């Protein structure tokens, strides 16, 4: 038994013996408003299917990450400006 | 004269580092009197480093155009000191 | 068939403030080495998770960590305060194998009733290179 | 297009091909059969 | 796990499994020594790999011997 | 055979066995296990520690052979 | 009140006032990680709700393009874009933690010693319940933090 | 096996975290796999040379297409002295508008990198005039890749899988990769030389359109097959050719009037060619030596068996030695990477010297990247030649199949060759250190003239036994009445001599004390690093202190605290001793290149004939003073072009630190820390709900090993390709 004078070992009740305790994993009911719940459900089980979802996160990611770069200007990131300086003759003429 | 190398009783270059050691042995030699200990230490060594390189002139050394005595290893019967 | 196991019962265990280097997630989903021991008098000794307890007079019942931490603290007990232990290994669905003299005997007196394995009879130089067992799953010590 | 081709690569590889590889050879890892 | 093995070198002085801290050997009888008995390594799971065993065994290189191999959650001494 | 059947106590013997620290070493025979069941009766006391700090070790009769000195 | 995780000594944890109390213990235990008898996908959405705007607000105002114009804008979408991100590393977690239909991994019991139902999120349908309302949350409360940013520029600090 | 690992079940068996290090790190040890066998590691290990055939030609076929595509090349061959070579372009989202501004370089419109590889000039001396040359060659390598790969997915399929007794086919294989591999190879290598390189050269582009109707020569093959080979040495461009344009051109292939060629102070085309050429014949000679299908040839059996000398000094002879080769696939490895290693540093010391490349001699810094890369290369290609010898004498060698042979009696007087080398490593570094130190402190002490100033008399006296008169000893090619220069006084002399008497040039440096005193610093490097390896090779069946070591094998942490202590017992540690040893030696090469170089670019040879004589003349005058523009890459006012130098630099710095800390500091402390962190994960709310799959741990001693010189490596290269790149481009001389 657990809960004896310092016994620690009810061998039957193996968890509370190896310490498996939900330490603060409240079993209480939904906080939430119905309506609002039902809403978030409608709406997020198209990501239900963690497979779909992670095919569709990594190809979208990249499609937009792509989209990005390619249409972002040099106004946002220098290195699509370009130069605009002319350039420096190296040492020993430009070798 | 082996090794490109002109001996040193006979070389420019070591004379230039003789007069340029002693230049700067005499520059911190007209800081004090000439009778005291640190200048008096500072004419021994001075009169050390001319026959330094005095010696190392007569010894038939060869003085590079770095001026500085190259020693000879090969087995010439001149270097084997 | 000379020596049964003991089935340590539900004993209570040292007094103990609690400490961190207890029993962490391996003994939730693996072994945890419970070990039992009998004491003469109400003594302090320091635990193998860091830390003074203060055992009880009687049996004692601690579940630490691990193998070495049981054994280490029976060497302690059996050296310092001359008693006699036994220890365990509590897996998460129930069993509890005995394991420590397994023959009522600790494992220094050789006691008849225990078969010799990890046996090579030969000195260890006589031991065949790699080449004789190459691509074989002896490696070099089980011929 | 050309020079607007590494802005479409780099971004590509350097994050992406981290991103499959790296989640790819992480689920490689944590298998089981 | 490790494959510990005893040669027949040995003496018998259990000091081998006096020093081993996981309870991996154990002394056994034995006809080829004056001591009439031999060490034995039924508890390899329990290797950890630490050669306490073999950082006393005093023969000529060794009797005991630890060889390091595929390492458990027990070989490898983690309580987590 | 109850008389001895190795070297004397004192016969200063040589180490013919590859694994020892005093491999092509001589020693010094202290004691020879005259039980005709042992493998390696031949006590040796060296001179020179191994690495193990231990003068002394064990072989066998014909892991040993006696010098002509 | 320094006692051990429940009384137990040989558990490695202590019940201190900063672990087991009853303000920072029901605070750990009515916060969306730990309402383990509600789904996983309003806890998900919560979740992703704060996290997307607590991303969103180190992206505009610290990031390269935080003294420009683009600034706002620029930063949501690389929150945004983190926040895909992490629902991609939370999506591979619940693949390679746990693989289809077994129980939960979630201890059934708790303080009290009463037996309880296993938390469901620790599943495979319900850690990905969970990973989709992380990413409906985040990206959520990443569009929101922009309209906030838009609309309500005034009353939060530029510098 | 279950988990990642297929193969091996002892790490998918290991609910830690070190079974991925340790099937990342195991991957490729074929003959330690669990459950395989002969067939199979041979035909892995030929799938796996098919696989790295595939990556060398898409990575040649990436610097072509990037050199065609983001270069420069199309002008960089009208003017090579004055336009910059461009590796690739850059997009870095990360950059300021400084940074590109500052790596707008060669006339281009965006951000690019200077090809310090010298790919411009070797595809520009071998023709390659246009940028759709080089697509060409980048599909054509592309094509090969696949070639490749396919290839190796093939001969891995069940019809076309050779067997065993086809990969040990030693003579067969000799005989094939001798005659077409070398052969074959340079003689198509002058058919192109002929064909293309050298009209290229001349003038006019001979490409595949057109390349059947032009004849190499006026007298097409005539002079061949009738003998007279000197009507192809008629007109060898006689020194008024302009590399590129028929201006002074001639209409020679094949020459051996030696020496450079003016304008690029490289050698001339014909040279490579007839060089390729004899060198073809040789090979094809010799691959038709070894016994085959037809009945005659040699038994490298019996050629073994019968190298036994009467006398017994050597004993057992090579006997039973083509058996423990053959079927040693780390003895195999181990002479290939003996013979790659040095053939790789001949690599370096030939083409800093004689560089086969047009206008690669008067640009400096990739004249020292090839250099350095093959130096580093050689160094860690012997390390690995010697590493595998240990794995051999571990894994592979049988000791009752070589009783007494030239091995067997190796391995007697392993203490003996470890001694000697020790006595030979421990009197240069006592010797040498003393004469730096001694030079230290005479210049600090102001008395230069006291120094230790051994002039190298017998390199001055083999420089003067090849034409260089700067010393004075009119040897066998200054001496004009000596035979050996009566002989080719008709043939290459004249070029030979106006190129090595030529003090711009970079083939046999006039060289000094410093020279001597650094050629013994790398004697003690090569020896130590020797001395290190060739120990742990040894003693990797065992010593006194371990034995029975070839059972642990040849990777293993140590043996325990027990006789005294056995860290780095291993013949990998030794392996990984010497690596940092290589590592110095290397540096120690290069650093005396660099620095000759850089002063004879710059024209101060004096600088190095009086500085190299005493260590702070390296620490002040080559590492304080050639840092200067590097650290300056980024000051807090604005950036230059060695901005990413410098960061380079910290960079490799702080590797090579990182690495003092898997060396320094062991597992123990880690796993104790680790551990910790595993209660306060486990115990830490909101993260209590994340577990690991992988129980965490400290690194694996071993492991620990390998990342801290994989940092400490890495470091250590990137750390002097800034230096070395920064300061030769900072300046160019
Ligand atoms: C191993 C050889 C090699 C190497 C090291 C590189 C290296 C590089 N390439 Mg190149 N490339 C190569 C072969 C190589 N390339 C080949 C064979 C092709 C033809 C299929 C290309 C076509 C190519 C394009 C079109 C672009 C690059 C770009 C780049 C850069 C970024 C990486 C990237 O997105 O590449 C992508 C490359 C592949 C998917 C081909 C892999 C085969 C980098 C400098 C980008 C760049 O210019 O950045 C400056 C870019 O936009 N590469
Ligand atoms: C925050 C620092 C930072 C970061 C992230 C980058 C990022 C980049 N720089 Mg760099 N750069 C920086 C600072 C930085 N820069 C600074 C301060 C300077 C000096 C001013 C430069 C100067 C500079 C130059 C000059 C160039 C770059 C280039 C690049 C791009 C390389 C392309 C790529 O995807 O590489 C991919 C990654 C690698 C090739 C690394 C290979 C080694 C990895 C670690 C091992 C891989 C392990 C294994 C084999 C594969 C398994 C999969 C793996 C994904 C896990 C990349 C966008 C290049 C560029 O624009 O070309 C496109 C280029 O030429 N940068
Ligand atoms: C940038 C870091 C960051 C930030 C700012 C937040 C912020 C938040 N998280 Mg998130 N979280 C993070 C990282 C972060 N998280 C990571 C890395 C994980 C993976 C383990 C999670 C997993 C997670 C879950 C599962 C949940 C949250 C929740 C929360 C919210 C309240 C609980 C909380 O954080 O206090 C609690 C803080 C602790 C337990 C840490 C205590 C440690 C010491 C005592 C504090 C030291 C702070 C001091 C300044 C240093 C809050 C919006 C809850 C939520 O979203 O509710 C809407 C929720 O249920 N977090
Ligand atoms: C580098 C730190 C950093 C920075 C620069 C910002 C910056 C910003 N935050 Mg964020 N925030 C941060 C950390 C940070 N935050 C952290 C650690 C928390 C607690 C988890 C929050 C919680 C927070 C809230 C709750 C809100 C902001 C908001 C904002 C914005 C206006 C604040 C007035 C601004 C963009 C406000 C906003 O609407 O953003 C537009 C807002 O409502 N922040
Ligand atoms: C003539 C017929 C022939 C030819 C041409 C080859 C060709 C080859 N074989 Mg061999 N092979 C043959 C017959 C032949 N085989 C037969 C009959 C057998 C029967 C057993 C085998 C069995 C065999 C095995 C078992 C293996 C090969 C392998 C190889 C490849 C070696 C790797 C490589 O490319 O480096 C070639 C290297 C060189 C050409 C030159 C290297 C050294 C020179 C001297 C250095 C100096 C010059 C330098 C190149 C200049 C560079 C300057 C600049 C251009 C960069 C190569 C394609 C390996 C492979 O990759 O598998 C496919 C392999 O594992 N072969
Ligand atoms: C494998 C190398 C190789 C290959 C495939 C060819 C192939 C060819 N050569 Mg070339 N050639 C080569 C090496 C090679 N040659 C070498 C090494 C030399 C110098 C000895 C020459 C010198 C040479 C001349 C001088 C001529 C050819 C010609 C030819 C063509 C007709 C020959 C009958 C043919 C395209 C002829 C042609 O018109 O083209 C021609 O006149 N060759
Ligand atoms: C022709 C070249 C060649 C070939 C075919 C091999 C092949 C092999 N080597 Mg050898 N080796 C080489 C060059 C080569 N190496 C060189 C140049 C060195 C010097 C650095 C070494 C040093 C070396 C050591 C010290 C060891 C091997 C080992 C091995 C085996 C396993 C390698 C593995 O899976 O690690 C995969 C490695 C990694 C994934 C990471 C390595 C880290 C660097 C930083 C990556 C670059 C395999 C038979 C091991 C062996 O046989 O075990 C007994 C072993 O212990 N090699
Ligand atoms: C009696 C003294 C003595 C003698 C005769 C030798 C003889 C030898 N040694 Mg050993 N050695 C000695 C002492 C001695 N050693 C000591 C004390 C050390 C510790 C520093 C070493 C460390 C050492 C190494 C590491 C190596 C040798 C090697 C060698 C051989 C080559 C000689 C050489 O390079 O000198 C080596 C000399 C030194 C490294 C300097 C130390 C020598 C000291 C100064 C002499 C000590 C004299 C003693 C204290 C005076 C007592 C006088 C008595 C009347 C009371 C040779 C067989 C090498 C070898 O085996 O190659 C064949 C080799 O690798 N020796
Ligand atoms: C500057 C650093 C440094 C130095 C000086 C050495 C020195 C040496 N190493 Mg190396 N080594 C180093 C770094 C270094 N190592 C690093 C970082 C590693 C990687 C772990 C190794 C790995 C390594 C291995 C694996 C091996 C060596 C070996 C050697 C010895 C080679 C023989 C030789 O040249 O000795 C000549 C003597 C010296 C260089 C010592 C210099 C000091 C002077 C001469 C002493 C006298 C000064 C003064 C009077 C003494 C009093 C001082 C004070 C108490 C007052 C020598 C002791 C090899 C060996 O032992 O061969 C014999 C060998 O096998 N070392
Ligand atoms: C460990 C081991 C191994 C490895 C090893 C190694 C890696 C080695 C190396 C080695 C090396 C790396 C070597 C080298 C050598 C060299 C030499 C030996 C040289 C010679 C030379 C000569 C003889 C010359 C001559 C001449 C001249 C002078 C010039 C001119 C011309 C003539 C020709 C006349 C093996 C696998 C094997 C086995 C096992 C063990
Ligand atoms: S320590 Fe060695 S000799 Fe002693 S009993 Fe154990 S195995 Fe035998």
């Amino acid at each position: 038994k657990y809960g004896d004078k310092s016994v620690y070992f009810d061998l039957e009740d193996l968890g509370n013996t190896t310490g498996q305790w939900d330490v603060y994993g409240s079993d209480a009911p939904s906080p939430y408003n119905p309506l609002q719940s039902k809403f978030f459900e409608t709406f997020a089980a198209p990501f239900t299917k963690r497979g779909l979802l992670l095919k569709f996160l990594i190809l979208g990611g990249g499609s937009l990450l792509t989209y990005v770069s390619a249409n972002s200007t040099g106004d946002v990131l220098p290195i699509k400006r370009g130069p605009q300086e002319p350039p420096k003759l190296g040492p020993r003429g430009k070798l | 004269d082996i090794s490109g190398l002109t001996p040193c009783k006979d070389s420019k270059q070591f004379a230039k580092r003789e007069k340029q050691q002693i230049k700067k042995l005499e520059s911190s030699l007209k800081l004090y009197a000439p009778e005291s200990a640190p200048a008096l230490a500072l004419n021994a060594q001075i009169e050390k480093t001319k026959r330094r390189f005095d010696n190392y002139g007569k010894y038939g050394l060869l003085c590079g155009s770095d001026g500085l005595p190259h020693l000879i290893v090969n087995g010439d019967q001149r270097h084997w000191g | 068939g000379f020596t049964p196991p003991q089935l340590d019962p539900n004993t209570p265990s040292p007094i103990f403030a609690g400490s961190t280097g207890g029993l962490l997630r391996k003994a939730q989903v693996e072994e945890f080495y419970v070990i039992t021991w009998n004491s003469p008098k109400e003594q302090i000794f320091e635990m193998p998770t860091g830390g003074a307890a203060i055992m009880r007079e009687g049996p004692n019942l601690l579940k630490l960590a691990r193998k070495e931490q049981c054994l280490a603290l029976g060497t302690r007990l059996r050296s310092k305060y001359k008693i006699t232990y036994q220890f365990y290994r509590v897996f998460p669905n129930g069993e509890v194998q005995y394991l420590h003299p397994k023959d009522g005997v600790y494992p220094e007196k050789a006691n008849p009733g225990r078969e010799g394995v990890g046996l090579n009879m030969r000195s260890i130089g006589k031991n065949v290179s790699p080449i004789e067992v190459k691509f074989t799953g002896k490696q070099s010590y089980d011929l | 297009t050309f020079n607007n081709l590494p802005s479409i690569f780099v971004p590509l590889v350097g994050l992406v091909f981290p991103a499959i590889a790296m989640a790819s050879l992480f689920l490689h890892i944590q298998k089981n059969k | 796990s490790h494959s510990v093995k005893i040669y027949d070198t040995c003496i018998g002085c259990t000091q081998c499994v006096r020093a081993c801290p996981t309870d991996v050997l154990e002394m056994i009888p034995w006809d080829g020594c004056k001591a009439k008995q031999i060490a034995s390594a039924p508890r390899t799971e329990d290797c950890v790999g630490c050669k306490r065993c073999e950082s006393a065994c005093p023969t000529d290189f060794l009797s005991v011997r630890v060889y390091l191999w595929h390492e458990t959650t027990r070989s490898m001494g983690l309580a987590y | 055979k109850p008389p001895p059947i190795g070297p004397k106590r004192g016969s200063k013997v040589k180490i013919l066995r590859r694994e020892s620290y005093w491999f092509k070493n001589v020693g010094s025979v202290v004691a020879v296990d005259q039980d005709p069941k042992t493998r390696y009766p031949v006590v040796v006391r060296f001179a020179k520690v191994n690495y193990a700090n231990i003068s002394t070790n064990n072989y066998a009769l014909d892991e040993v052979e006696e010098v002509a000195a | 009140v320094v006692q051990p995780i429940n009384g137990d000594p040989f558990i490695g944890s202590l019940e201190t006032p900063v672990t087991s109390s009853p303000l920072i213990a029901w605070y750990l235990s009515n916060l969306p990680g730990y309402r383990t008898a509600v789904n996983p996908l309003l806890r998900g959405v919560e979740v992703g709700l704060a996290h997307g705007f607590f991303l969103v607000g180190p992206f505009v105002k610290a990031g390269p393009l935080r003294n420009t114009a683009y600034a706002g804008s620029a930063g949501s979408l690389a929150a945004a874009g983190l926040v895909v991100i992490l629902s991609m590393c939370l999506t591979i977690y619940g693949i390679s933690s746990f693989k289809e239909g077994e129980p939960s991994i979630a201890p059934s019991l708790t303080l009290t010693g009463r037996k309880k139902q296993p938390d469901q999120l620790q599943t495979a349908d319900g850690w990905a319940k969970f990973t989709g309302g992380f990413f409906f949350g985040g990206i959520s409360g990443v569009t929101w933090a922009y309209f906030l940013l838009y609309v309500l520029d005034l009353p939060y600090f530029v510098k | 096996a279950l988990r990642f690992p297929r193969f091996s079940q002892g790490l998918a068996q290991d609910p830690t975290t070190r079974r991925i290090w340790f099937g990342i790190a195991t991957a490729h040890d074929f003959e330690s796999h669990d459950d395989i066998t002969e067939e199979r590691l041979y035909q892995n290990i030929f799938a796996s040379h098919f696989g790295q055939l595939a990556i060398i030609f898409l990575w040649t076929s990436g610097n072509l297409f990037h050199v065609a595509w983001q270069g420069n090349f199309e002008t960089w061959v009208q003017d090579p002295l004055h336009v910059r070579p461009i590796a690739h372009a850059i997009w870095d989202p990360h950059f300021g508008q400084p940074a590109v501004e500052a790596f707008t370089r060669g006339g281009a419109l965006g951000p690019v990198n200077i090809a310090y590889s010298g790919v411009y000039q070797w595809w520009y001396t071998i023709g390659l005039r246009t940028n759709e040359d080089l697509y060409t060659g980048a599909l054509f390598l592309l094509f090969l890749s696949a070639l490749s790969l396919i290839g190796g997915w093939l001969h891995l399929q069940p019809k076309w899988k050779p067997r065993v007794s086809w990969f040990k086919n030693a003579e067969s294989r000799l005989n094939h990769h001798l005659s077409g591999l070398f052969g074959v190879s340079s003689l198509a290598w002058t058919g192109h030389l002929v064909h293309v390189a050298i009209p290229a050269s001349r003038g006019e582009y001979v490409r595949w359109n057109n390349f059947l109707n032009v004849l190499p020569h006026p007298q097409g093959l005539g002079p061949l097959f009738t003998g007279q080979w000197n009507l192809y040495a008629q007109n060898p461009d006689s020194s008024s050719h302009l590399f590129g344009t028929s201006q002074g051109s001639g209409t020679a292939i094949l020459t051996l009037l030696g020496g450079f060629h003016p304008q690029t102070q490289s050698l001339w085309l014909t040279d490579m060619a007839h060089h390729h050429l004899a060198i073809a014949i040789l090979f094809l000679i010799a691959g038709h030596m070894y016994r085959t299908n037809f009945g005659i040839g040699h038994s490298i059996k019996d050629l073994l068996e019968a190298h036994i000398p009467p006398g017994g000094r050597l004993g057992r002879g090579h006997k039973g030695l083509y058996d423990t080769i053959n079927n040693s696939i780390h003895f195999q490895l181990g002479l290939a990477l003996a013979s790659l290693g040095v053939i790789t540093s001949l690599v370096a010391q030939h083409m800093y010297s004689l560089p086969a490349y047009a206008f690669i001699a008067q640009d400096f810094t990739t004249q020292a990247a090839l250099y350095t890369h093959h130096q580093y290369i050689a160094g860690f290609i012997m390390t690995g030649a010697f590493a595998h010898g240990a794995i051999f004498f571990i894994r592979d060698y049988n000791p009752e199949q070589n009783e007494d042979n030239v091995l067997a009696r190796m391995l007697d007087h392993k203490e003996a060759i470890i001694s000697h080398l020790s006595w030979a490593s421990l009197f240069l570094g006592f010797h040498t250190l003393g004469l730096y130190v001694h030079n230290d402190v005479m210049l600090a002490f102001g008395t230069p003239e006291k120094q230790i100033l051994i002039e190298p008399i017998f390199a001055q006296w083999i420089q003067s036994a090849h034409g260089k008169t700067s010393y004075g000893f009119d040897v066998l090619l200054s001496s004009t009445s000596g035979p050996a220069f009566n002989a080719g006084r008709s043939i290459w002399l004249p070029g030979w001599l106006n190129a090595i008497n030529e003090n711009s040039n970079s083939l046999f440096l006039t060289i000094g004390p410093g020279d001597f005193l650094v050629h013994h610093a790398i004697a003690l490097g090569l020896h130590t690093t020797t001395l290190i390896l060739v120990k742990g090779a040894l003693d990797a069946r065992g010593s006194k202190l371990m034995p029975d070591k070839k059972d642990f094998g040849y990777s293993f942490p140590c043996d325990g605290p027990g006789r005294g202590g056995t860290c780095d017992i291993s013949a990998w540690d030794a392996f990984y001793l010497a690596v940092f040893w290589m590592l110095n030696t290397i540096g120690w090469v290069t650093f005396y290149w660099h620095w000759k170089h850089i002063t004879l670019w710059q024209g101060n040879v004096s600088q190095f004939n009086e500085s190299s004589t005493y260590l702070m003349g390296w620490l002040r005058d080559y590492l304080w003073l050639n840092s200067s523009q590097l650290i300056n890459g980024y000051n807090p006012f604005g950036m230059n072009s060695l901005s990413v130098w410098a960061w380079m630099f910290l960079f490799g710095h702080l590797v090579w630190a990182t690495g003092f800390m898997f060396l320094i500091s062991w597992r123990g402390y880690w796993q104790e820390l680790i551990e910790t962190l595993a209660w306060a994960h486990e115990r830490t709310p909101l993260a209590n709900l994340i577990r690991w799959k992988d129980k965490p741990v400290a690194l694996s001693i071993v492991q620990a090993r390998l990342v801290g010189l994989a940092h400490f490596s890495v470091g250590y290269i990137f750390t002097y390709a800034a230096f070395l790149i920064a300061s030769t481009s900072g300046k160019f001389g």
